[PDB]
């Protein structure tokens, strides 16, 4: 996200929002007009690689998607929602969307390149963020969440795994999947069993409040190490969440275990985020009361944790996986279900 | 401990994301 009086800031936001949400681009490159690289990561859904723009030069992460995968998998709109959402949005902390385009058999969302690596490699490798570390990406989340929901949208897959450092170690959200523009309440199960509020699981409608638990999950085991429910089997970690009963590590504060029971509330009555006082409730709070806001927006914070990179197209920073060959059609595939894309 | 059950559990490893 590019870098840098709420009220006001989220209503200019909005204006710039619903021009290019009426007006998406589209087409806007070509697959050979990169040299792929590697691949960065995998999800259910995409392959994400590190590729070489031949005519600038610039290195960029571009996420490849079947579209017979996408179909199979029942993903259409969810697709479209996330290259026209993702197209739109313009905050310090989200990923910044370059380029987007199809084929024959494919779909194509080029990315910024976040070299930092997974927010989630870096917790496993250490172990646990200190309260202060977890607590500057957290600032960072509430952010964009606030962003966000300003607009109408709802993230819902909100996990260590789709969070990135930058190389000024600050967080870059990326994959928008689940992404939807929504005024009213929602049905669509979806998100990542570990993150899944209450209320998805037991199927029922629910709203932005899901992002607000899964902030609650992510701040616990960015402090704790691990989930506040985990287990073997995610019918098993559904049966810990909706029970709610949390217990919290002897080495968590004051300030954050009562953070997290007001986040990790089954009651939406009472979960912070989803009151009438808003996203205040959560940036007023006592935990975040060595908190500038406006200097995290601003970048103007000295991160906790700062990336090595040996020069661009580094990927050290990464998991090695596996590659596949990128084969492309003589016929074209799902053009009726995709062509707004 | 909560830590060292954890770290013998399936699921340490990336996540993958749910759908229908
Ligand atoms: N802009 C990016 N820069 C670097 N790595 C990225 C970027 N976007 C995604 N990735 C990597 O690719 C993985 C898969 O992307 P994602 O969009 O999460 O796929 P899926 O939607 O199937 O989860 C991420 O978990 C991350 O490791
Ligand atoms: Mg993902
Ligand atoms: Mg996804």
């Amino acid at each position: 996200g590019n870098a840098a009086s709420v009220k006001e800031f989220l209503a200019k936001a909005k204006e710039d929002f619903l021009k290019k949400w009426e007006t998406p681009s589209q087409n806007t490159a070509q697959l050979d007009q990169f040299d792929r690289i590697k691949t960065l990561g995998t999800g259910s859904f995409g392959r994400v690689m590190l590729v070489k723009h031949k005519e600038s030069g610039n290195h960029y992460a571009m996420k490849i998607l079947d579209k017979q995968k996408v179909v199979k998998l029942k993903q259409i709109e969810h697709t479209l929602n996330e290259k026209r959402i993702l197209q739109a949005v313009n905050f310090p902390f989200l990923v910044k969307l370059e380029f987007s385009f199809k084929d024959n058999s494919n779909l194509y969302m080029v990315m910024e390149y976040v070299a930092g690596g997974e927010m989630f490699s870096h917790l496993r490798r250490i172990g646990r963020f200190s309260e202060p570390h977890a607590r500057f990406y957290a600032a960072q989340i509430v952010l964009t969440f606030e962003y966000l929901h300003s607009l109408d949208l709802i993230y819902r897959d909100l996990k260590p795994e789709n969070l990135l450092i930058d190389q000024q170690g600050y967080i870059q959200v990326t994959d928008f999947g689940f992404a939807k523009r929504v005024k009213g309440r929602t049905w669509t199960l979806c998100g990542t069993p570990e993150y899944l509020a209450p209320e998805i699981i037991l199927s029922k409608g629910y709203n932005k409040a899901v992002d607000w638990w899964a902030l609650g999950v992510l701040i616990y085991e960015m402090a704790a190490g691990y989930p506040p429910f985990f287990a073997d089997q995610p019918i098993q970690i559904y049966e810990k969440i909706v029970s709610g009963k949390v217990r919290f590590p002897s080495h968590f504060s004051s300030d954050l275990k009562d953070l997290l029971r007001n986040l990790l509330q089954v009651d939406l009555t009472k979960r912070f985020g989803n009151l009438k006082n808003g996203v205040n409730d959560i940036k007023n709070h006592k935990w975040f009361a060595t908190t500038d806001w406006i200097a995290i927006y601003q970048r103007k914070v000295e991160a906790p944790f700062i990336p090595k990179f040996k020069g661009p197209g580094d990927t050290s920073n990464f998991d090695d996986y596996e590659e596949e060959e990128i084969r492309v059609s003589i016929n074209e595939k799902c053009g009726k279900e995709f062509t707004e894309f | 401990t909560t830590y060292a059950d954890f770290i013998a559990s399936g699921r340490t490893g990336r996540r993958a994301s749910i759908h229908d």
